[PDB]
């Protein structure tokens, strides 16, 4: 009774930024 | 009433002292087997 990501994430990240994102100049 | 050739057959063969002495000698194993799922469970809750 008693006994009881980093790396995908930045690129994750990236590809959501740079894809959502928008300015002319870049 | 013995009912059965082979139970006087055993009971001729059966020495009594001998199956007093093997009948204490599985008493204190199954004693000792007791104290092994006691500790067991100390272990257990520790």
């Amino acid at each position: 009774v008693g006994f009881s990501e980093v790396v995908d994430t930045y690129w994750l990240n990236q590809y959501v930024l740079n894809r959502e994102a928008y300015d002319y100049n870049t | 009433q013995l009912k059965s050739y082979y139970e006087e057959s055993r009971g001729l063969e059966r020495d009594l002292i001998g199956e007093f002495v093997k009948s204490r000698k599985t008493a204190w194993r199954v004693a000792t087997a007791s104290g092994l799922f006691g500790l067991l469970g100390m272990v257990c809750g520790i």
